[PDB]
């Protein structure tokens, strides 16, 4: 039985050590453990209701936005307050279009030098490269000179002898599959991402004041003011420079981004079987649409067992079957309270002890649903809408599965999902997804304008005396986000953030059962120890943020 | 021809500040980083990882000792001796100082490096301080905000590889380019501050006819800046008072994360 | 789906109000030309020349009579005759009522169209009026500048398309959510004039600190426009004011070709 | 014979009336008319010399900065003021990124439909045309997946009611000689360029505050305040943006437009053999990078009797030889004063008598050199850098000479530049020539700046008695320009441009010697008087501008 590390995990937000035990070659036992602690739940407390989701935001600049909105929720839950429908229409859209950003670095930036190699790449032909992609993508940036030039930046950074973040990767490991023409063609992708990325946070820029970190909520609604015939506020002239952004998304993530999660799978099929992280899944339903915070756009639930058939939907954010279900325990994590913990009743009391394989190792919690130990996240949301028989949901994994096909003459069931590489594609169909949610939402909110309303606040009331408990759901990149606020005597006298890497990186729990990112890893093939990618690989399927994480 | 070597070393931080980088536009990140410096060390874009990636920090830490620039973002917690952040088993606080010994130049990029930011706020945890309390006796400059616009930081780093030296910094070592104003002292809705015009609730008639947000909590008048001049991602008329949000005070100690957003400022 | 047609005339114009359109970001002239209206005559970019384009004109002002947007850039000379400016053997003012018959909407680009600008400035040799006079009876949308930022264009012939009526205007027929306010009424620089912190001139101590440019003779305490907020060309800081220069006020009559650069705003 | 007229002809700037005579199916003679008047000399005069450029820049915003340039250099020869050399590294990287706009939009957006016919392009084969430019450019946008995007947008505008600037052009006519491919090749370039055009106005904005019609000179320097410590100034974050698209730049020119020049030359090489204007050719030295306002990156000169032999150098826009024979004559113009004038004793009273064959028939004056007519643009700043032997400029030549040669086997001689096709040629080698004037006079802005030099303006000494002359020279995208300043008493009492396309379009001069437009068209050949492409081809080649030529 070896024993290895990985500290730090690197291509995450955040700080992350990994340990495995290794028997024949193979890891028979895991442990993850988020090793920076903030206290951002104690740090909130006591402060107006309204000033939180500005310093709750801060938990994470990776999935900004995301403890933004949820924190607004929980407040607006809270206080019983019903948010104006033009003001759910600007939250869709950012959140939407910082997914969009996100995903795609996540792909790229954070993933694909996991399964690609730059060394490879340079004994590429670009004519070939670009040839073996005819007829599998209508994308305009895939020509024999535009791989090129790609080849050459590589050859140049070679050639310098600073390869700095490329230096000492995994090149020439035995676990790299591509052959050189596609090496280097997802290296001009991941150049060309960074495009596409920027475009959609200038989205999110225009809406949100700035990002990272938007400054355009409130407790009650946005602080966007709507008026078509006002100079300096959201007017029509603004409306169509966000129009002309939302716009420049959609060919990137269809034509390169969708294609080449089937290529890197076609080149891996493997790695469809292998990597499952849970046999329950949870997500929120997301993108409310009505003036009562419902009609979400997305669907969301619960599943068990790994089995379609047992979903149970949920359609509401204020579900008390969703709400009642939730609890963190820290019985092997650096807390001092080890019971399973409901949020409103939550406590982070640090107890720092060291490392220990058979006690606390982590700066995690454990989240449980009635008990049970959940993954969550796109493959946890795709799953969801498939049960759901989403058409769109189903008919966008068909078409990244039908290039797949088109590749290896194979086909993927549902039951290969459950997998690092289905893992990776709910994500990829999240995002395709969330282009439509866009186009949707910026059209709802030009007729709604169109019809008279230019409503984007109501007033929050907040009693000086009594004791008031809201819960805000928010289905963020990684999964069901919650942030829990207890009111008492017009100030926060508990918060608790129950965050989706929290549930997937989680530790052992009150009865010892490991958390996904754990249960993944056992049965990992292992080439050399010393050069751990194929945990890695796993690993950052889940797209690990750890500030996220602990907070 | 070989390009300038940067380590940035990640403590408390939220990973905003390395995000910032992905809006850039001069340079672009991909730019940033294959063409003007050569980024030798960072935990959430390199390669490698664990013992690989910490052997590359070994190695450029002494090839390039006395030539690197180091960053630092996130606050850096010295509460129960360092174990706040932990990475590769020691507490970030020892890996600050190592790399500080040999460091050419020392950024603190973001409130959280520069003054403690939101991790420093409240009750402070776990003790978190800025940059230059750890590193008493060093030049550090700082680059706040929460995040900056990268082009603070940019602009500085380029200032150094182009002129030799740190552009011209305030009292507080903030480059005076961007931190040597209120952003109270140009701001293009203080006719209506001067005029009697405010918004004084989201939605109402003067918030819709972008008048001056003081009396929503802005906290332009105490805090230095370029948010309404730079702004924000280059796009043109983006920052959070032009969105109609008031300013938080994120790049100023005191301001951000200790007021209130609806509190009010004091007006020199 | 059928485009909203649109026809363009140019009297006495220098072409930048056309030129404007190639900087524009929202939509870009080819997004707007392909896919938001239907270019139907435009003698700068069309592919007919001489009797096909008079062609295309006549056949666009039968064919969508009552549905297109007139617009025209350039005064229009009404001095001897309006021979001034002849196209096709015919004064513009003619070509001009003809096409304003037909039209669902007319617009007069850029401060020579909406006032009569530069060419009616001085002793002003051609008798060069705005739209307006020579379409007496007629609703003439005035979007002034020299030329104005396009997006005061687009965003008016949007609003059209979008929601069926012209955008909310002031007394002078200007849309508000451009001309609705004193250059003056929103500027960052507002508070270095308050504090007296004045540029003298160009290259000096306080104009290298981007202080008020008042007594360098700027424009805009009595220019209407929204140049120190929408700026241009979309990248973000530029605007006249913000590169170093005061507002000559261009947008405004009796203020833009009428005073002295150096001439002060309480100056007549 | 038969006697045709062209009124309006499009895709200029400003209203151009050209009418000619046919005989056995060629032009025989030819009239050029500019048929729009202002009076901007009128409406300058009695004026501070100061306020001129502000309102003489309005003589054209096609050439926007050209003329404000031209005003302020005018006012300074007149009071002998040295310009600060930083703010000569600002008006030339202005000058420089302005005419780069100018000429991709010259090629592309107002002369590439005289020779693309877009109803061929819609039968290309897509594949064919990427396949065609394999190794004749680099270019990354030549996919034949960009390519059938760029279809696909045609067909769409075809199949609508609507074409709209593309109805009724010349398609199918006889003279369009472009395959289908080539066609489509040429259309997905038009829509690239006006990217690459965005891009160099953006340099342009970024210094002159805005564009069209720039605001940041002043007679003594320019308004930019140098301080890189400084908030809201021009600081190094600012030229650090400028030089982000200064980079954008290149590419575009040196790999589609430089290229496009030559296919274009390669199916139409009767078009070196027609459409010469002049025999003699003279441009002003420009870019000037010392204190002393000299030091041109580019030199000018006179040639006569299309010999480069006789080439005259000019360096310096004090040059007496230069002021001393430029004169203009009203002879054949609406305007009283007929005898060739002098431009600092010009006058500009209208007498407008309508068309007259043998009369009066244009608002433009004619100008000569020494009583001779001239040629002037990007042709004659080409021929008089070739005479000069600059190997910048040859070398540029040749590049796209050999181009020309890989497509057809032939080549170009010095000879076949003096045609439609070598003045087309001359603009693009200028437009490649000028990308490293942006570079070198960014770099030494930069190093200048770096040795302390911040100064950007030298107050003027304006006497308030006395008689002060002056002349300002500018080497403009269609050619030299000037501006003749007389200052009496304070103000300015008289004031005379005579701009590069009133050298080209103007009218018969003094000795009924016709002007280049007017020689040009003599032997054009007209496959249908009532289409004459043919002739719209020529005329296109000059960059006809009349607002600019009439003022
Ligand atoms: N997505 C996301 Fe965060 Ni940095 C996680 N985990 C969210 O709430
Ligand atoms: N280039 C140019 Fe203009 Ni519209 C001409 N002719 C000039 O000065
Ligand atoms: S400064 Fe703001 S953005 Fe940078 S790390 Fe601290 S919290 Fe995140
Ligand atoms: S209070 Fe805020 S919004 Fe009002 S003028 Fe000052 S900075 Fe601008
Ligand atoms: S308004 Fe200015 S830009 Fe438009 S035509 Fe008149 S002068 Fe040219
Ligand atoms: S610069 Fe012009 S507009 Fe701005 S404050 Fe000073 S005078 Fe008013
Ligand atoms: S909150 Fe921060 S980003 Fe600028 S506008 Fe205020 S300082
Ligand atoms: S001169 Fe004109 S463009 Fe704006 S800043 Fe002044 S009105
Ligand atoms: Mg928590
Ligand atoms: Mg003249």
């Amino acid at each position: 039985s070896q024993r290895i590390t990985i500290d730090p995990v690197t291509r995450i937000e955040g700080h992350l050590r990994i340990d495995c035990e290794i028997e024949n070659g193979v890891v028979s036992k895991a442990w993850a453990s988020g090793t920076m602690w903030r206290g951002m739940e104690e740090i909130v407390k006591n402060r107006d209701p309204r000033d939180a989701w500005m310093i709750v935001q801060r938990i994470c600049g990776v999935c900004t936005t995301t403890h933004a909105i949820s924190s607004v929720r929980a407040a607006e839950s809270a206080l019983n307050i019903d948010v104006p429908v033009n003001a759910q229409y600007i939250r869709n859209i950012i959140l939407a279009a910082h997914t969009t950003h996100d995903h795609i670095v996540h792909f790229y930036q954070l993933s694909a030098l996991d399964w690609v190699d730059i060394t490879s790449a340079l004994k590429a032909d670009p004519a070939k490269a670009s040839a073996m992609l005819n007829g599998v993508s209508t994308w305009h940036l895939n020509s024999a000179e535009e791989f090129t030039k790609v080849q050459n930046k590589i050859k140049d950074l070679v050639a310098s002898g600073q390869l700095g973040i490329f230096a000492n990767g995994c090149w020439g490991h035995p676990a790299m599959q591509l052959p050189p023409e596609v090496n280097l063609i997802a290296v001009a992708h991941y150049l060309q991402a960074l495009e596409c990325q920027r475009d959609a946070n200038r989205v999110v820029a225009l809406l949100g004041g700035k990002t990272p970190h938007i400054q355009n909520l409130a407790v009650g609604g946005v602080a966007n003011p709507i008026n078509l015939d006002g100079l300096g506020v959201l007017n029509l002239e603004r409306l169509m420079y966000i129009k002309s952004f939302i716009d420049k998304l959609s060919d990137f993530v269809e034509q390169v981004y969708k294609v080449d999660t089937a290529v890197i799978a076609a080149f891996y099929p493997e790695w469809l079987e292998r990597g499952q992280g849970a046999v329950n899944y949870l997500s929120a339903p997301e993108f409310p649409t009505d003036g009562k915070n419902g009609s979400f756009l997305f669907p969301g639930g619960y599943i068990t067992d790994a089995d379609l058939s047992t979903y149970r939907p949920i359609t509401s954010h204020s579900d008390e079957y969703l709400i009642k279900g939730i609890q963190e325990s820290a019985k092997h994590a650096w807390y001092k309270d080890e019971a399973p913990q409901a949020p409103w009743e939550g406590t982070t009391v640090p107890d720092y002890t060291g490392w220990s394989d058979d006690g606390k190792y982590s700066w995690v919690k454990a989240p449980t649903f009635y008990g049970k130990t959940v993954e969550v996240g796109p493959l946890a949301n795709m799953l969801c809408k498939l049960a759901a028989k989403r058409e769109s949901t189903h008919a966008k994994l068909n078409e990244i599965v039908a290039i797949y096909t088109k590749l290896t003459g194979k086909t993927i069931e549902v039951a290969q999902l459950h997998s690092t590489l289905g893992r990776i594609i709910g994500r990829t169909v999240h995002c395709c997804e969330l282009q439509n949610v866009l186009q949707d939402q910026y059209n709802a909110l030009i007729v709604n304008i169109g019809k008279g309303d230019h409503t984007t606040f109501v007033k929050p009331d907040i009693p000086a005396t009594g004791e008031f408990k809201g819960v805000g759901f928010l289905e963020a990149p990684r999964g069901m986000l919650s942030h829990w606020m207890v009111i008492k005597d017009g100030i926060i006298s508990n918060y608790q953030a129950v965050v989706p890497s929290t549930w997937n990186s989680g530790p052992r729990n009150f009865n010892d059962e490991v958390g996904p990112y754990e249960r993944s890893l056992v049965g990992t093939p292992i080439a050399d120890p010393n050069k751990p990618l194929e945990v890695v690989r796993t690993i950052h399927s889940f797209d690990p943020c750890m500030s996220c994480a602990v907070h | 021809p070989q390009r300038p070597p940067v380590i940035w070393i990640g403590a408390q931080e939220c990973t905003g500040c390395t995000e910032s980088l992905l809006r850039a536009t001069h340079p672009t990140v991909e730019n940033l980083v294959l063409e003007t410096i050569s980024l030798e060390y960072h935990e959430v874009l390199s390669a490698a990882f664990g013992h690989q990636v910490e052997e590359n920090k070994h190695n450029a830490l002494e090839k390039y000792k006395g030539q690197y620039v180091l960053v630092v973002d996130g606050s850096i917690p010295l509460k129960d001796n360092g174990i706040y952040c932990m990475v590769a088993g020691e507490p970030i606080v020892d890996h600050i100082r190592r790399a500080a010994e040999g460091a050419a130049a020392i950024i603190a990029i973001g409130s959280c490096a520069a003054w403690g930011g939101v991790a420093a706020a409240g009750v402070n945890p776990t003790g978190a301080v800025g940059l230059q309390e750890v590193l008493p006796g060093k030049t550090i400059i700082n680059i706040p905000g929460c995040p900056p616009n990268p082009h603070n930081f940019l602009a500085t780093v380029a200032h150094i590889i182009t002129y030799g030296k740190p552009p011209k910094l305030d009292a507080k070592n903030r480059p005076t380019f961007a931190y040597g104003r209120l952003i109270h002292e140009h701001c293009e809705r203080r006719p209506h501050f001067d005029a009697g015009r405010f918004a004084k609730e989201f939605g109402d008639e003067g918030h819709r006819e972008g008048w001056c947000l003081y009396h929503l909590g802005c906290k332009g008048p105490e805090t230095y800046g370029n948010c309404s001049t730079l702004q924000f991602c280059d796009v043109g008329g983006v920052w959070p008072v032009a969105i109609g949000h008031p300013c938080y005070g994120c790049n100023e100690e005191g301001i951000g994360f200790h007021k209130g957003i609806h509190q009010l400022a004091h007006v020199e």
